[PDB]
């Protein structure tokens, strides 16, 4: 029943760097502080217990500290096996977690690729118009992605997707998807996708005409 | 009562 | 090693009940206290309820107080969760977790977790997918590459899977996580980057497959 604030919610790094995460309760907690890891789809693992102890198997270049409310996990020699999300968890007064901290890997900026697609013939004779638009290949994850139609900022019938980092190239890809019906589809002439990314020297506009 | 006492055997049974 | 193999997710509809089942190996299960923990993306890790070596003492989230109920049965080596008046908020995978197991502190947390079992709660009814091509227009294409897909839409449960060219086609795809649309039922697209040269010597099929409604679909992605 004790909040606990973790932070920062992501950070970027290189292999070899040294990386710390904090974590603050919202009461005292002694040294009652746990940290676990967690990969996608796979089950938490404990990394330190009571604020300080390293457990058995753990690589040394983990270590915790900290008393009272203020904790810190730190990670030093970072190895490629150590990009993951982070949790705290006090267990002072019954059990609850920070909202975790996702280390990512650290490389140079890549604009995206974007693409943009029309709704299939077969999907508007079932009366819905999807148009997709996609955002390849790019670094860092942050990118804004605003549809228009005939010029006119569209809002609420989008709905973003974004991969895990990839293994190989260290990239994101992502999706924006807007639904229409077929009635309001057909009312307008352009459809664009507007991306803004750190890679972009400005905003870049996709779109098509539709009928073209 | 202490939901975070030792919920364990007794370590010294 | 220690292992917690947990059971008994599926889909379940709102106001229902649901057991949920984890069988422990590699240690005493009989001396060691045991937590269930759920996980969701939005609300992170949450605990659900402890319940003593014994089975004497239980302790309870607030929100599944009179809802949950956490029994085990030493002689089985399992533990269970019985979920009652189930919410969208219950919505989570669920975790089997070890009780810490040394002696060394008087207040106790947690180590070993199982792999989790999902639980949806939902009034969606079973449903495969829509598959429809992702093809850009070819009048405006540039730049020696090519994008194409599928879009997998109006699907329940999750999962579905996707390859493209019975698997042939692997590399510069992309399968986005699903999406919970408005109406309940779940969309995805996957995405592959070919050469742009490629349109015409290489036919491109995604084959979609949705075990929970037993459908397979192949769909040739045609150039437009």
């Amino acid at each position: 029943d004790i909040q606990m604030t973790q932070s920062p919610s992501t950070l970027s790094a290189s292999v070899g760097d040294r990386v710390t995460i904090s974590c603050r309760a919202s009461q005292t907690i002694s040294t009652w502080l746990a940290w676990f890891q967690q990969k996608p789809g796979k089950a938490p693992k404990l990394l330190i217990y009571a604020a300080s102890s390293l457990q058995s198997g753990v690589p040394s270049r983990f270590s915790g500290s900290g008393s009272g409310t203020d904790f810190t996990l730190t990670i030093s020699n970072l190895q490629p096996d150590d990009f993951a999300t982070y949790y705290c968890q006090q267990f002072n007064s019954y059990w609850t977690f920070g909202q975790g901290t996702k280390v990512e890997i650290k490389r140079t900026v890549a604009a995206p690729s974007v693409f943009i697609f029309p709704p299939s013939d077969e999907q508007l004779k079932s009366g819905t118009a999807s148009v997709v638009c996609l955002l390849n290949n790019f670094y860092p994850r942050e990118a804004k992605v605003q549809w228009k139609v005939d010029n006119a900022l569209q809002s609420g019938n989008s709905q973003e997707s974004v991969t895990e980092q990839d293994s190989k190239d260290s990239t994101y890809s992502l999706s924006s998807t807007l639904t229409l019906s077929k009635a309001d589809y057909e009312k307008h002439k352009v459809y664009a996708c507007e991306v803004t990314h750190q890679g972009l020297s400005s905003p870049v506009t996709k779109s098509f005409n539709r009928g073209e | 009562p202490d939901p975070n006492a030792n919920p364990n055997v007794d370590p010294n049974a | 090693q220690v292992q917690l193999v947990e059971s008994g997710g599926g889909v379940v509809q709102p106001g229902r009940s649901l057991r949920l089942s984890c069988v422990a190996s590699g240690f005493t299960f009989s001396n060691a206290g045991m937590h269930w923990v759920r996980q969701t993306p939005g609300k992170g890790l949450e605990w659900v309820a402890i319940i003593w070596y014994d089975g004497s003492i239980k302790y309870y989230g607030e929100s599944v107080k009179g809802r949950f109920t956490i029994s085990r049965d030493n002689s089985k080596n399992t533990l269970y969760l019985e979920m009652s008046s189930l919410r969208a908020e219950d919505t989570a995978v669920y975790f089997c977790v070890r009780a810490y197991s040394g002696s060394l502190y008087d207040k106790y947390g947690m180590d070993v977790w199982g792999q989790g079992t999902t639980v949806i709660v939902s009034s969606a009814s079973t449903k495969g997918p829509s598959v429809f091509p992702l093809a850009p227009s070819s009048k405006s294409t540039s730049g020696g590459t090519a994008a194409l897909g599928c879009l997998v839409k109006d699907y329940f449960p999750e999962p579905v899977t996707v390859s493209w060219n019975s698997g042939a086609l692997t590399s510069g795809v992309h399968t986005f996580p699903a999406v919970l649309q408005s109406s309940g039922l779940y969309s995805l697209s996957s995405v592959v980057t070919v050469p742009s040269s490629s349109l015409g010597t290489q036919t491109y099929i995604c084959n979609v497959n949705h075990k929970p409604s037993n459908t397979k679909v192949d769909k040739k992605v045609e150039p437009k």
